[PDB]
């Protein structure tokens, strides 16, 4: 019993019509919209107990909710918010007691959008030292000078993302410690044996899903619009 | 607030066990669930007990409720490094869709890797695209080790992170090291590193 | 060969608005009452806890008032499933408990009431409707069915804790169900209608009859049983006549109360 | 929706001067939400006893007021019932008989 959201992570502007969505195949009658704030459980918003209906939850200022269907069931912020920055979870039910809960989307509610930027990618390649002292090699990704933090880094060998031998930075460190909507940074390893890198025929890749602007957004600046985008570095084996 | 939980984080060696807690004021108690959640991520279940004394498991995560003591407790048998998550308790007030769920907070487990066999080093990464530039690389240490932040701060040194070679059951810390001002050398000179430490070249 | 009956009513007006009051009767006689005001069930009898020791009593009483609270949410939840198939006000009754028979026998019941109108009951293991039930009650059932907690609740409540407590309050209540209270009679009038009136007996069974004689006026009329506050009752008897024909016109009375002297009031 | 009947009936035999008991009896009603009233010569009668609500077999409610009287050659006493079945409030007085 399976259920998907969408946007998975968004970024917003203060005013901004803001919707997230939520669909299930279950023939489930029941849905339901709930927040998780650092600090709190998760707390309930709205739910439906079928198309057409929609009912207050716990804490439901501030947002709208609709039930057009029994497939999709969505909240909308009809002006958003800072307070409205959270993970929202959505979840599905039949006449029992559990419910099947979704995967999570991230939203964050800006002042402004001006110091929005996305990153700049490099890839290190793994020490001849390393190589020979270890018989492993440690590639090294970087994305750098990108705001705001909302990025998914992932690794890929040979168009298939690895999930075994890599750590990623737990929280993006800063740039300019000092300022205020300073830029971040954040480090990736991906570790693989010393012969699989030395392989020519393996390219790896390290890619950084940028979250930022919509294309209805409106961009009053001279550079490039810093919208929701992928940026990567590329390299192959060698021995 | 009618679901509390202890502790509120806590930190453990791999290997160790370890005690979470769940009291509870909701009125009725149907069903009592436990969650996991991995940083990023959402909700993994991984029990439901709705017995007036009722025990499960479910491999190395056991569990308990007491509903006249109002009160759960989970037990991780022998955690692994993958446990580092936060654990949420969640109270079903009735046993149909009529029911709300009452959400905990969550208690953060945070687990310490065993690195069996450190070899300490300081490797340099070169660009791909631009050889110019570079990454100083410092792997291989044990957990005793605490990489600190930059003395400078046009100098970027990360935390320290450790990765998982699934398929050869190695684990190995690494943070690191950049700045566009610097040599690997002198880049880890503000933490306490081995004494022992491999410097290449 | 007793009958005993859990009353429940509850008024829902709005969403955010409602009240549930409950009675307890044992044949005639009223032995609890549960006011909304109160938080605990009040006993109308010395003898209305039964045989049932004060720790049992309360671990039940404790299972109603959780249940008092639970009943009202779920309702006000079923009608939001509903709606706009249906709204506010919204008038819910339930009558339970059992009748009891000689020896080990007696039957238990749970019916419910959508409106002033039979629309569910509990039987076996489960819910369901009854025939006449509008046919949208069936996602309602459904879901109270799912609850399989409140199933085995209502199965053991049904078929052992009222039967059980039953017997203790027949047997701790002899005295006041056996009781035997005495009727007065007078009579009056309002084509004349003369009225023998009858008050203050118990039990319920009673016999009015107007007389010529030794020959019963077929022409009377019985009325219906109206209570009196000090739990007896009342009844009259009417019987139409011609305009100075009361001349020798009896009422004759006859109560278990009474034995063998029976009541005649002579015009 | 369903119309109260209302019946006025004394406890004990009615003797001018001597001390009663005036019971209203009003049923087959449904809602259950009902305002009753014991009157004296129209005025309502203060100290007015209530037992607790019930119903009957065909789920329909009733409910016994009570209140001590005494009554007199000249002195009549009635119910007032109203009710959201009914357009106005109904009033039945005593009978001098029941
Ligand atoms: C409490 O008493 C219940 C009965 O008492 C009545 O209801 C209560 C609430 C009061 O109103 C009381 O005054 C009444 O007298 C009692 O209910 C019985 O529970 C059993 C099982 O728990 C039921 O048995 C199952 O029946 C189905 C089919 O039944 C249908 O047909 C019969 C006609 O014979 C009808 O009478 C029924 O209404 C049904 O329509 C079977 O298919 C099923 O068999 C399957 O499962 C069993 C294992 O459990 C296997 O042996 C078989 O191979 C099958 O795989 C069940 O046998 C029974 O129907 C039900 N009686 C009634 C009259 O509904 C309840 O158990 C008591 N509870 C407690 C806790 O004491
Ligand atoms: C407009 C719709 C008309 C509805 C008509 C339906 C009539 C049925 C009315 C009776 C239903 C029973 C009400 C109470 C029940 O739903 C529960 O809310 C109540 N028994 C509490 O149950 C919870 O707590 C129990 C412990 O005492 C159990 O844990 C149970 O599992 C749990 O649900
Ligand atoms: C013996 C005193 C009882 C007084 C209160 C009785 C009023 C309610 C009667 C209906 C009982 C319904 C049973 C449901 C029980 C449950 O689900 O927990
Ligand atoms: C609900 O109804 C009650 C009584 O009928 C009334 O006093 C109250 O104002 C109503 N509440 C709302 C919110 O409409
Ligand atoms: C009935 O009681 C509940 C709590 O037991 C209360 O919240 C509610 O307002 C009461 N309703 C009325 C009409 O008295």
């Amino acid at each position: 019993a399976a259920v998907t959201q969408s946007p998975r992570n968004k970024v917003a502007v203060t005013g901004g019509k803001v919707t997230l969505s939520c669909n299930q195949t279950n023939n489930h009658n029941n849905m339901y919209w709930y927040r998780q704030d650092t600090g709190h459980g998760l707390r309930l918003i709205h739910y439906s107990y079928g198309a057409g209906s929609t009912e207050k939850g716990d804490i439901p200022d501030g947002y709208k909710a609709s039930r057009p269907s029994q497939e999709n069931f969505s909240l909308i912020l009809e002006l958003a918010t800072p307070s409205q920055t959270s993970v929202y979870f959505c979840a599905s039910g039949d006449e029992g007691y559990t419910q099947y809960f979704g995967p999570g989307t991230r939203l964050l509610v800006l002042e402004d959008l001006r110091n929005v930027t996305p990153p700049k990618v490099s890839l290190f390649e793994p020490s001849k030292a390393e190589i020979s002292h270890t018989q492993k090699a440690t590639l090294v990704c970087l994305a750098t000078g990108f705001y705001p933090d909302h990025v998914e880094l992932s690794w890929w060998v040979n168009g298939k993302e690895v999930h075994s031998g890599v750590c990623t930075d737990p929280q993006p460190l800063k740039e300019q410690p000092a300022l205020n909507d300073s830029r971040y940074s954040l480090s990736s390893r991906l570790r693989v044996s010393a012969t699989f890198w030395q392989n020519p025929r393996n390219h790896f890749r390290c890619q950084v899903q940028f979250y930022g602007l919509s294309e209805n957004d409106e961009w009053t600046q001279d550079r490039a619009k810093p919208v929701t985008q992928i940026v990567s570095a590329e390299a192959w084996g060698r021995a | 607030t009618q679901v509390e939980q202890s502790p509120q984080s806590l930190v453990v060696r791999q290997g160790e066990n370890c005690v979470l807690q769940c009291n509870y004021s909701v009125t009725p108690d149907n069903h009592l669930r436990w969650f996991k959640q991995d940083t990023g991520k959402g909700l993994v279940s991984l029990t439901v007990l709705v017995d007036q004394k009722d025990k499960t498991s479910n491999g190395r995560y056991s569990a308990t409720l007491d509903k006249d003591a109002k009160h759960s407790t989970l037990h991780i048998t022998a955690t692994l490094l993958d446990d580092t998550a936060t654990y949420i308790c969640v109270v079903g007030d009735r046993g149909s869709a009529l029911g709300r769920l009452h959400f905990g907070a969550g208690t953060q487990l945070i687990v310490i890797p065993d690195i069996q066999n450190p070899d300490p080093a300081v490797y340099q990464l070169r660009d791909s695209k631009s050889s110019d530039k570079s990454v100083c690389l410092f792997t291989d240490f044990d957990s005793q080790t605490n990489v600190s932040q930059s003395k400078d701060s046009d100098v970027y040194i990360t935390d320290k992170c450790v990765l998982d070679m699934r398929s050869m059951d190695f684990k190995s810390n690494s943070a690191v090291a950049w700045s566009n001002k610097f040599a690997c050398a002198n880049a880890f000179n503000n933490s306490i590193i081995p004494e022992d430490t491999f410097f290449p070249s | 060969n007793y009958t005993f009956r859990c009353l429940q009513m509850s008024s829902f007006a709005n969403r955010s608005w409602s009240r549930t009051d409950s009675v307890v009767w044992l044949g005639d006689l009223q032995t609890h009452r549960w006011s909304n005001d109160s938080a605990t069930i009040s006993f109308t009898k010395p003898w209305s806890q039964g045989k049932l020791s004060n720790q049992q009593w309360e671990k039940l009483q404790h299972m109603f008032q959780v249940y008092r609270v639970s009943f009202t949410r779920d309702i006000q939840e079923l009608v939001k499933m509903m709606s706009p198939k249906e709204d506010y006000p919204i008038e819910i009754q339930l009558s339970a408990g059992c009748e009891m028979y000689p020896g080990n026998a007696s039957e238990s019941f749970l019916h419910v009431a959508f409106q002033g109108k039979y629309v569910v009951r509990f039987w076996g293991t489960s819910w369901q409707t009854v025939p006449g039930a509008p046919s949208w009650l069936d996602l309602p059932i459904k879901v109270l069915n799912a609850d399989q907690g409140t199933s085995a609740t209502v199965q053991m409540l049904l078929n052992d804790t009222c039967p059980l407590f039953v017997r203790g309050l027949l047997e701790a209540g002899k005295s006041d169900l056996e009781k035997q209270e005495k009727p007065v009679a007078w009579l009056s009038s309002v084509h004349r209608q003369l009225v023998c009136h009858v008050s203050g007996f118990y039990p319920k069974p009673v016999w009015v009859m107007w007389m010529r004689g030794d020959q019963e006026q077929q022409g009377t009329h019985r009325g219906d049983f109206l209570p009196n506050a000090d739990e007896t009752w009342y009844l009259q008897a009417t019987l139409d006549v011609e305009a100075g024909e009361e001349a020798g016109l009896a009422c004759r009375v006859k109560h278990s109360s009474l034995g063998g002297q029976d009541i005649i009031l002579y015009w | 929706q369903k119309t109260p009947q209302i019946q006025v009936y004394s406890r004990h035999p009615p003797e001018n001067g001597k001390p009663n008991i005036l019971n209203c009896y009003v049923t087959q009603f449904h809602p259950p939400h009902i305002e009753i009233q014991m009157l004296k010569n129209g005025k309502k009668i203060p100290k007015v006893e209530m037992s607790d609500m019930s119903f009957s077999k065909d789920w329909s409610f009733y409910i016994l007021a009570h209140t001590e009287f005494t009554p007199t050659e000249t002195d009549t006493y009635a119910c007032r019932v109203k009710h959201a079945s009914m357009a106005e409030p109904k009033t039945v007085y005593w009978d001098r008989d029941m």
